[PDB]
């Protein structure tokens, strides 16, 4: 195998710090039956500053993990906000029901995100705001019953906010990025490449392909990037694999020689 | 086509799968693709062989 | 009213790029050669179901929008392209009886001619794909292929079971889970698609992968 000669690591143009702290420092949370969906996008979103928190009581991602999601840049990103029981915090997972899981917020059996909550007793709790009774389905008609939060009962009757940080997958041109610094482009070398989280070894050429203006990168019969679309430079590049073949030693045996001649196939 | 197929992993993209994983559970979402692809090679060889 | 639909209301499933490949995919399409319902505007509200195919022959763009949701007065999606802007609103708007045009979590601001529009939810995701072609036509919808192209997609979370086409006729169908073979060219453009439910030719071109079938049986489905 030729052996990758360097590696590029290429994101888009944004500077954008991205704005979490009117999602976790927020003044005011939603209830979990009206719950704040916050969409959040052309942004350098750094996932380990919420990763490396202390003040959050869990952290699940499921679809990801919280060490590669600065390595990802995803499509668009939403925040999931909503004031919730503690002990309705297990209900925010996957493929479960409850009277939040199945009534107040549903959540998707095939989800790819992280569920970020903490305590809010020195916040919230004093307080019967929030109430409770298809995938995301908020239904805000009115029946509802309220939620009893003070600061003086127990664990399981504290206020938590719970955060879901719900990501679309990548098959289009994303937008909410990770602290990636990135790389100038190399062309017609075998390179490590990553187009906002496709890494690949290939080599780089200059394509005649003719994308349409939605589409991020091309791909052939085996599931795999034919053709990328550089973010910073809108121009479409093949990937040509790295050259490989078999090697083949020739020779006439140890008991006449210990010469042999090398066959590289094809 | 049967490189395609994801035989229940989160994607049939191995760097996919390492990219967004920890190993802990990328391991066993690839050894489901190992699993598939092998089970598909093993059928392909012996249609070959015959 | 009614027309066929003949061979519209095929558009891209995906973002993704592909060339010189007879790609087989299902997602909700408008069926080949379906009974669209003819609608005129000289001398209403129609439901939504599960996606709606939108066709429309405009000689002079009098139809520039429409009103989507369930109850669609102040309780609704709203595209309005008044002179050469496309406004977009998803307000709750008060509007009318029969709504028309003289002579808030969102908000956008940009026969002779066949603007052909699909519109359908996904879990809220509102994606919207569209195409606009000249046509030479004052009949109804002419014979003919164009892909559709997803330019808008909103999240937007509001159930839609109704919707009404405000203002050059046009035609409304639904969209059906239906598995389609598509035809890629060498530019990349869909320019042949196969439904694979029609009829048993094109199941067995469904089946065999090609356009092109040869003489023989073939097996399809199971009865």
């Amino acid at each position: 195998r030729v052996q990758p000669t360097e590696s590029i690591v290429r994101f888009p143009n944004i500077t954008n710090l991205c704005p979490f702290g009117e999602v976790f420092n927020a003044t005011r949370f939603a209830s979990v039956y009206a719950w704040n969906r916050k969409r959040i996008s052309n942004c350098v979103a750094d996932y380990s500053v919420l990763y490396n928190s202390a003040s959050f009581s869990t952290f699940k991602c499921y679809g990801v993990s919280p060490t590669k999601l600065n390595d990802l840049c995803f499509t668009n990103v939403y925040a999931d906000s909503f004031v919730i029981r503690g002990d309705e915090v297990r209900q925010i997972a996957p493929g479960q029901t409850g009277k939040i899981a199945d009534y107040n917020y549903k959540l998707p059996d095939d989800f790819t995100g992280c569920v970020i909550a903490w305590n809010s007793n020195n916040l919230d709790s004093k307080n019967y705001n929030y109430l409770y009774r298809k995938p995301f389905e908020r239904d805000i008609s009115t029946p509802l019953q309220s939620y009893g939060f003070q600061p003086t009962n127990g664990v399981g009757y504290q206020p938590y906010r719970v955060v879901v940080l719900s990501f679309e997958l990548l098959h289009a041109p994303a937008t909410v990025c990770g602290p990636k610094k990135s790389t100038n482009l190399v062309k017609n070398k075998c390179v490590n490449f990553n187009f906002n989280g496709l890494t690949g070894t290939g080599v780089l050429t200059e394509s005649n392909k003719k994308f349409l203006p939605f589409q991020q990168f091309g791909r052939d019969i085996a599931d795999t990037t034919d053709a990328v679309r550089d973010p910073q430079t809108l121009e479409i590049l093949d990937i040509t694999p790295c050259s490989f073949g078999g090697v083949s030693v020739i020779t006439p045996g140890t008991n006449t020689s210990n010469e042999v001649a090398v066959l590289y196939q094809d | 086509k049967q490189l395609s197929s994801n035989f229940g992993a989160i994607s049939s993209v191995l760097n996919d799968i390492l990219s967004r994983l920890d190993p802990p559970e990328a391991e066993v979402q690839i050894d489901r693709l190992i699993t598939g692809r092998l089970q598909s090679l093993q059928t392909y060889v012996t249609q070959q062989l015959i | 009213a009614y027309t066929n639909s003949f061979t519209r209301g095929v558009y891209y499933p995906d973002k993704v790029f592909r060339s010189s490949v007879l790609h087989s995919t299902q997602d909700l399409f408008l069926p080949f050669f379906s009974n669209v319902t003819w609608f005129h505007a000289i001398h209403p509200v129609l439901p939504f179901n599960d996606g709606v195919y939108f066709a429309s022959t405009e000689k002079s763009n009098i139809i520039r929008g429409w009103i989507f949701g369930t109850t669609l007065d102040s309780k609704s999606l709203l595209i309005v392209n008044n002179a050469t802007n496309v406004v977009i609103k998803v307000c709750e708007f008060q509007f009318c009886n029969d709504p028309f045009l003289g002579v808030c979590t969102f908000e956008y601001v940009s026969f002779k001619n066949l603007r052909e529009f699909v519109f359908k939810n996904i879990d809220g995701y509102f994606k919207i794909y569209s195409k606009h072609t000249p046509i030479n036509l004052v009949r109804d919808l002419p014979q003919g292929f164009s892909a559709l192209e997803p330019l808008v997609d909103l999240p937007i979370g509001i159930n839609i079971t109704r919707f009404q086409t405000l203002l050059a006729a046009y035609y409304v169908g639904y969209l059906q889970p239906r598995t389609f073979l598509l035809k890629y060219n060498e530019n990349g453009t869909i320019t042949d698609a196969v439904d694979c439910a029609l009829d048993p030719l094109s199941e067995t071109k469904c089946t065999l992968k090609s356009f092109t079938v040869e003489k023989g049986i073939y097996q399809t489905s199971n009865f």
